[PDB]
């Protein structure tokens, strides 16, 4: 029931700007904070960004704070990720999740239970 | 970031026992470790929650436990599908939030 | 208490921004007695207003606040040396008189309780 | 003004979390002039006595207020998503009743004046 | 409410300053009619006045609100032992009377006005 | 008339957890802050802990920030300090000692005018 | 943390003058500096506190002084009792509260 | 027509006080914020004190932090700048400068618009 | 710090462009960046401001421009007047406030 669809990936260029983004079915988009999880071809998951559910609450892993800007619709149920100069490090497939906090009127969600295809981003 | 075994040897019916050690601000100080299993090819798939909490939908095989500064996945009666990569996340505060560890790739 | 009341009404408004405490402390205190309990009580009431709309922006125990509200050049599209150099708060009211509302319930409820709700929820972090 | 008032009655208590500015600017407003002045310095004097509430607590200007209180279960063991998404504050309120002044004498003594005697004696360092 | 009313007022001043929401709580509540309606609503002015006093201060909801005004040993050269653990609020009240008003002018326009100022100047940075 | 009496010193492992205590008598326990101080054998002093005179505000050094925590009983005149996850450079006799910081309504007290006997910590 | 000499001496009836340097934040910035003796397996005691004022039971022979970002402690008419292990401590802010500088040994 | 003329210059010991000094004429001195700006004898700008129109919120430089102070009387026209034990590394040209900041009334001033002569201090 | 070409060469008549090149919190964050030309000898004088801004009295051959994390100014038309030590600053936030780049020599 519930799909997470990431688009936008591409190859890029050494501080080239790019629009990850991710859609979703099967829920209630607006109810859920999102979060994007970074896997190098050759290491483990890296987390990178975190929004709320409303979507004024946005977190990001220090290396990517002044690039990295997330952001999130709820009416058209789409998550999306603007990446300015990008480096090299920034290589990996990106998958959009739900989950990494929730509202004071919900329970704890310090988990991502529900993640998406993958999209690749080489630069 | 966590530490966690480069690779766990196990044989069909037995059971094995992943670890993940972090610092006492991390694992010791949140009860919020999390479990992830990522077949080859697939993306990752939640198996253990808030330590020993479990999503809907997973065998009891799997099950998680915590220890001062330090949690462990136990897969009981280990299986073929069992076999792939898995991850510990902990959550670390609210200046850093998500810390993961390296891959663990399982053997059966 | 009532020396200097209204004496920056033909200042500009940045120097009559800084005589608020003196039209601050001036707004609050048989039939004939009636009637001056009733301006009395009305009195309260509206300052008890005005606090409650102060109340209701984040602005409480403020006499200037700062908000997360834009100014629209719709509003006004004069400079600030215009405003706060070369006008008064007089013909400043004149001036936004028909947008008042419009900032007022830009302030009301989308600033203040997104505000509000965000920090229950850093809270929670 | 009064659009809206009480419409979230009979909404969850989350979403009637939303509206709170709604109920908040609705609680202010011969023999028979006597009678509503009295009827209006009792809505003033009422409205006085929640804000002097809301401010012993460390909550004044705020809608929403966290606290340092923790919740007991003997007053309630009801989960987050029973109270807030599947209950009216009415219940709630008709739930809580009986708790009510225990969690308020938790706020006004306890919490605050600790809490306030602990911030001057940080401002002290 | 009336529980423990003025019942620090021959305690120490450290020792009555403990208990201050015990007094501030009991601040709030025909011809006959009139004359206790007009007692009440001078009662809620007086509330208000009170806390339009607090509130030009920055000390807006706070019973113990510390400020940036120096004290003067001209106002009391007491030290810290004799006022907290060797005298009361009434005493204090009695040596400081004829310089009430200088505190009062002090803390009202130059702290208040000059802190907040320098707080939207910053909000500028 | 000042006395303090420490106790509960012992030998302890690498990563284990101790609880220091200090008794007190000669004063009002409730009107004075406490501090923890050690000494290395071979090295000078070093400050640990504060705790204030209600005991609410607890400050630590930036090594033992997370793993040491201080309280205090002022019904029981006693101090602890709980120590978990004890590292090898931890080893010191600790001393209790009255002061290190005071109320609004007394007089500065950044020093300790009373110390304990001592209690030796090796691990 | 502070520099205070490894050793001082000094001869019976004279005067001696143990010193405590420090940066611009601990001593340049606050006038809370005390003064420790600690005899060979004892307890320390305190001498002087607030750079100048002495606790009540403690002769005038101890006696302290500051200047710039410098304290000093001056035991005149030095006796047996005397010769003990000194250290300095001043107050360097609310983050970091308390800092130590190494002993000093007092042969008379 | 705006003039600003440096004063107080001379030849310090390493760790010595000085107190640099700039008169202003041609505008309202009290409108406008002023700054510190030094050039070393081979090297280039640094930006070393602000302060604001009325006097009452300062920055520095995180290097000149807690040893230099800056003040300014908007009744004489005059800005001063207290610069106690003195490194080798202060040894340069110091320019007193209008702008850096602005009060919320008036428009951005994020520049320096009108320097002085400057000061030569070796130490 | 910012990084700005050490010398920069021009003939007269044509254009020339210097450079001023900074990470990503001055530059690309803040629209405030400002050239100053000191003269041998002399005190700086403000060139542009707020990028593109001109103050009154200086003539158009001097103009600026910003791309990214880049800012640039042209002097059209060189003249032996404009000879001198160039320097581009750049408002870097609240807690570290004005950062210069190194002077570049025009020669004409
Ligand atoms: C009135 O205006 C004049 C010049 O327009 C000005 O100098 C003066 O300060 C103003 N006075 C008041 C009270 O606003
Ligand atoms: C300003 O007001 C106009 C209507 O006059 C509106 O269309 C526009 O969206 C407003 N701008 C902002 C930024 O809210
Ligand atoms: C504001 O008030 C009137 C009344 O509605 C409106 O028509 C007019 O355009 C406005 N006046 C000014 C001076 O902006
Ligand atoms: C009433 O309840 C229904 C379903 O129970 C819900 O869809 C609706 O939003 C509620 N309306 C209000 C005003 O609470
Ligand atoms: C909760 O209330 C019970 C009485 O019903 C009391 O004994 C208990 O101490 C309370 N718990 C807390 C944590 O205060
Ligand atoms: C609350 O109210 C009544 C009246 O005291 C009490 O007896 C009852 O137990 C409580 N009711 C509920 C529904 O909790
Ligand atoms: C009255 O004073 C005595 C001693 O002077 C003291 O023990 C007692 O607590 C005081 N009581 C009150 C109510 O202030
Ligand atoms: C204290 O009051 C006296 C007058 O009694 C006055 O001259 C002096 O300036 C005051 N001190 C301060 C620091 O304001
Ligand atoms: C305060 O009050 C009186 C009345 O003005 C004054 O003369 C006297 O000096 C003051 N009294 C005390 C006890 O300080």
């Amino acid at each position: 029931e519930v799909q997470l669809v990431e688009t936008g990936g591409g190859l890029v260029q050494p501080g080239g700007s790019l629009k990850l983004s991710c859609r979703a079915s099967g829920y209630t988009f607006s109810s859920f904070a999102m979060s994007w999880v970074r896997q190098a071809p050759g290491k483990g998951l890296e987390w990178v960004s975190l929004i709320n559910d409303r979507g004024g609450l946005t977190f990001y892993v220090d290396s990517v704070k002044g690039r990295f800007t997330i952001s999130r619709d709820n009416s058209k149920n789409t998550l999306s990720l603007q990446m300015h100069s990008l480096r090299d490090g920034d290589t990996a497939v990106y998958y959009c999740a739900t989950g990494g906090m929730s509202s004071a009127l919900q329970s704890s969600k310090y988990y991502f239970d529900f993640w998406g295809q993958g999209a690749l981003v080489t630069v | 970031a966590l530490t966690q075994p480069p690779s766990v040897s196990g044989s069909p019916g037995q059971s094995v026992t992943i670890s993940c050690t972090g610092t006492s601000s991390d694992i010791g100080s949140y009860n919020y470790v999390s479990w992830y299993q990522q077949h080859p090819g697939k993306a990752p798939k939640l198996m253990i929650y808030d330590v020993t909490q479990r999503p809907s939908g997973v065998s009891d095989r799997f099950s998680g436990s915590k220890s001062g500064n330090t949690a462990s996945l136990t897969i009981s009666g280990l299986q073929a599908d069992d076999e792939a990569d898995y991850y510990c996340s902990a959550y670390a505060g609210r200046q850093t939030f998500y810390i993961f560890g390296g891959g663990t790739r399982l053997t059966v | 208490v009532f020396l200097g009341f209204l004496g920056a009404a033909g200042s500009t408004m940045g120097a009559a921004s800084m005589t608020l405490t003196v039209q601050a402390r001036n707004l609050l205190s048989t039939v004939w007695g009636i009637k001056q309990l009733q301006a009395r009580v009305l009195a309260v009431e509206r300052y008890l207003r005005d606090q409650q709309l102060l109340g209701i922006w984040g602005c409480s125990g403020k006499l200037i606040c700062c908000t997360n509200v834009p100014w629209n050049s719709s509003w006004s599209n004069r400079n600030l040396s215009e405003i706060w150099d070369n006008m008064t708060w007089l013909q400043w009211d004149k001036e936004i008189s028909n947008y008042t509302q419009i900032i007022y319930g830009l302030l009301e409820e989308s600033q203040n309780q997104q505000e509000k709700n965000e920090q229950d929820l850093l809270a929670l972090d």
